[PDB]
């Protein structure tokens, strides 16, 4: 009699669970759900005592237009008042290190638009804004038709991508970054893997991966900031499987296949090196998925800037070289963190007997704090000290007695990134 | 100089009518991330396709609010849906009428107090009554 | 098996332990309810009320009575284990279960062909990243089980009134099966009552 | 230094309701071991397969008590199941009447007894009468 | 010839084969069907499915259970697979027909 | 790398064999089509072909080299010349190809 009733718990489950897929796998629900899942997978990936801060701003895409419309410039929006200041530029306070944007942009006008508000203020306060790009900003339906795409380069030619190659020629876009495809948050409901209390619920993934619960991998890379922060209080480290660009502990899904197993892809696909290379050459940030594994690598954090070719010539090779710094985040951040001390640092000297040359001085000393200038500094230890070498001229505002000129330029120590290597059999080599 | 980043992003079932230089950022860390969850209060209004019976007109419309990230799972939300609460609680029923861990008379006390929630459709009581061993 | 483990040891040669009821259930539920582990109630009174206390005394190491699968859950429960254990230098013994080799019962164990290439499926992927950690060294699982006692018998093993012969099965699962962890218990214990090293 | 192990376990029949962080550990030794185990209350309320019938649909819920590792033994099994221990009555009452131990009346008087239990069932009851010489 | 193959390596010293089933007509087919041989169906599982992806393993060497001719699909097809192993470093391996 | 040569293991060893009447006496059908000559194997090997040897009266085959399709590329006699064709020449061979 007994199974009776079990075949009618069954069934009653089974009708349960069709309805609990419903809610489960309702867009609005797991927009919801994956903002405050996301932002914990960030929040407990950090440690709050190595000097690491986090503030939440509940903003809208639309309503970010909205205040950037309507106000008459960026120096009056909402936004710029809280980031710049009420930090940056407020005596007593402190700078925001970086801005994460939960959101997916497309190739849309109003998304261009938000862009170039956000280089503006990034520039002004000297942080980066990094966010995501949706899967239609390369013509197809979902991320899992990356390997069908046959040319970015090619495909970013057509007139839709007016603006966006407008806005890669910007000044202010070194201080844009958007990430590509999305990554699993959560594994899906299971008896064994991930079970519920009383309730015997067995989510059920359909055809469409959609109902994965997603997440934007712009906090993935937010995390790697605040590693090297936390080792080194400096944030270059964030571009290696081995130096510190590597996520770990991904979420992982078997699941039947033609008769055989496999496991869904923590990221909607598993990017060649090939494509992450197109990728890299049209500004975005692709985190891989290393094959058969549970860890993804950013092997490369390019801004959204397009680098400047430059006459092939002593002197235009020294350009690109300057230029191309320029475009790369490990390398900004640098520059980020050396303008607020600069900031902090040199308001409290306001109204001390500096002559010009006291400041050279000065400011010389200072700058040679983080320097490692040795023949062969120990790898990864150039982390806490990422220059090389520095220069600092001052010269006197004329007509303006107290007020000087000061220009700062800085040598960086480089990243690996990428060797070409030829092979050769030989006979009477040099032993 | 600590490292402070700013998370932008909609937190929020809506918008919100105060102006964005107006509304205020929140400091969230490992010791009070769940406070901050309960203090911003979370809702959701949203209609899902109605599986519970076979009529594609049928609809259903929940009303979800979270406290904690432990209020979306299935579980919370079971407990905010009235339309399958019911049913879990039906489940418990016919569970504990099979191990014989309660007699008939309780059970058909019990089962009137399930079916008795005026928010039910008829349809459904029709469905759950229907998974009731005749004995 | 508890007191099999006890009455081995030699309370005399400054042997101690300490029983915690706790499932792995609610170990899940501690760890993933507390912000940090150094903030969970195992951490509490493993590392808080004994290593980092003047006057205290640490723990020397912690045998969990139970049986880890490939599952998610159990290969969460490790790695916050793992983390404890190093954390406070004491080792996490525990058992593995049959079910981990993809096998009914450990009695199946001569039919496998290859370890080695069985786990190199995908359902193991979260073990493979998990023997990589660097607080791995502090996690130690056990194989097979063993019998704690022999079945009821009017001759071997009597009872009093009742002439009770146990009928064992077809199923093994009847014979009384302990935690071999324990079993690895002793071998610490031994070492220590002798030399005061492990 | 002391050489100290922590044995965690599911040492009782259910979770506490207790948080970790309070529950406390307890000191075991050679020489309070039983001590332990009777201050630790074990209790085992489960539902096994009634064999002493021919019904499939039989099923029997034991309540088990231990103080000491002497109380798993089927002799105290039997103890704390009146459904084995008039059994267990009835077994003495037929080897005394085989051995001549007692006479017929004091046979039939026990027999009343050991049946009078009104948690036995009638279908127990009449197995166990049936084991009865005529005589 | 398979098991000939396989019964006579030893598994346990990190040494793996797999099957790929092709006839000669049907890589003629995909390797004159594709634009490129980058685009090719073999490309995409010699090439990119191991050499090229971060985390995966690179092919060794290619075994063709072929006999070729001079015959130009069979020449052709021997240049499509000498351009194969150059680009992922491996070599193809086949046979001559008496012919 | 050690894949050509009877002792540095290009040695097939543990060939079928079959004896059958002759013209009256008895032979073995050779496991190889042919019974390769020195000479003949050398013809082969300067055609960029791999010929497996058969041992003869035995039930072993040898592969003697594993040069590739590639034709060796001559220079001028000179110091420089004849480095041009050491070096060639070692790209021309499978063995070290391997490595």
């Amino acid at each position: 009699d007994k199974a009776l009733v079990d075949a009618m718990i069954a069934e009653i489950d089974k009708r349960l669970s069709s309805q609990v897929n419903e809610i489960l796998h309702a867009k609005e629900f797991q927009k919801l759900e994956s903002s405050w899942r996301s932002l914990k997978f960030m929040v407990d990936r950090t440690d709050f005592r190595e000097n690491t801060r986090v503030e939440m701003l509940n903003a809208s895409k639309e309503d970010l237009q909205k205040d950037f419309e309507d106000a008459p410039e960026v120096t009056k929006s909402g936004l710029y008042k809280l980031v710049y200041s009420n930090e940056y530029g407020v005596f007593g306070g402190k700078p925001y290190g970086i801005i994460s944007a939960n959101y997916d942009f497309n190739v849309g006008p109003q998304d261009m638009e938000l862009l170039r508000k956000c280089a503006s203020v990034a520039a002004m306060a000297h942080a980066p804004f990094i966010g995501n790009a949706a899967p239609e900003v390369f013509g197809e339906e979902s991320f899992l038709k990356l390997p069908d795409l046959k040319d970015l380069k090619s495909l970013f030619e057509g007139p839709q991508y007016a603006r966006w190659h407008s806005f890669r020629e910007s000044e202010d876009a070194r201080y844009v970054g958007l990430a590509l495809p999305r990554f699993l948050l959560r594994l899906p409901y299971g008896e064994k893997t991930v079970p519920v209390k009383a309730f015997n619920f067995t989510e059920d993934v359909v055809g469409h991966h959609e109902r994965y619960l997603w997440g934007h991998a712009s906090v993935a890379l937010t995390s790697r900031v605040a590693d090297s922060f936390a080792k080194f209080r400096w944030s270059p480290n964030i571009i290696g499987p081995q130096s510190g660009g590597a996520v770990e502990n991904l979420p992982l899904h078997q699941y039947e296949a033609m008769g055989e197993i496999q496991t869904k892809i923590p990221t909607e696909v598993m990017l060649t090196e090939r494509r992450e290379f197109e990728l890299s050459e049209e500004g975005f940030i692709g985190l891989v998925f290393r094959k058969d594994s549970d860890n993804a690598a950013f092997f490369s954090a390019n801004s959204t800037q397009k680098p400047r070719f430059f006459g092939n010539t002593p002197e235009g090779k020294a350009a690109e070289t300057n230029y191309r710094l320029g475009t790369q985040l490990p390398y900004m951040f640098i520059m980020t963190r050396l303008a607020h001390y600069i900031k902090v640092l040199q308001r409290e000297q306001i109204g001390s007997w500096k002559e010009k040359s006291d400041l050279e001085r000065e400011l010389n000393h200072w700058l040679s704090q983080y320097i490692s200038d040795m023949d062969d500094p120990a790898p990864a230890v150039r982390s806490r000290r990422p220059l090389r070498a520095a220069r600092v001229v001052v010269e006197d505002v004329e007509g303006q007695p107290g007020w000087y000129r000061c220009s700062l330029q800085v040598r960086p120590h480089f990243k690996y990134m990428g060797a070409s290597f030829t092979l050769s059999l030989v006979g009477k080599l040099d032993k | 100089l600590p490292l402070k980043v700013l998370m932008l992003g909609d937190f929020t079932g809506q918008e919100d009518a105060r102006p964005l230089e107006q509304r205020a950022p929140i400091n969230v860390d490992k010791a009070n991330f769940n406070e901050v969850m309960a203090q911003q209060n979370l809702k959701v209004t949203l209609t899902a396709a109605d599986k519970l019976s076979a009529d594609p007109n049928a609809t259903m419309n929940v009303s979800l609010q979270f406290k904690n990230l432990n209020d979306f799972s299935p579980e919370s939300v079971v407990n905010q849906v009235p339309e399958l609460k019911k049913l879990l609680e039906l489940r418990s029923a016919l569970n504990a009428l099979k191990g014989p861990l309660g007699n008939l008379p309780a059970f058909r006390k019990k089962l009137q107090a399930l079916l008795a929630d005026e928010d039910g459709r008829k349809a459904l009581i029709k469905e759950l009554g229907l998974t009731e061993e005749t004995k």
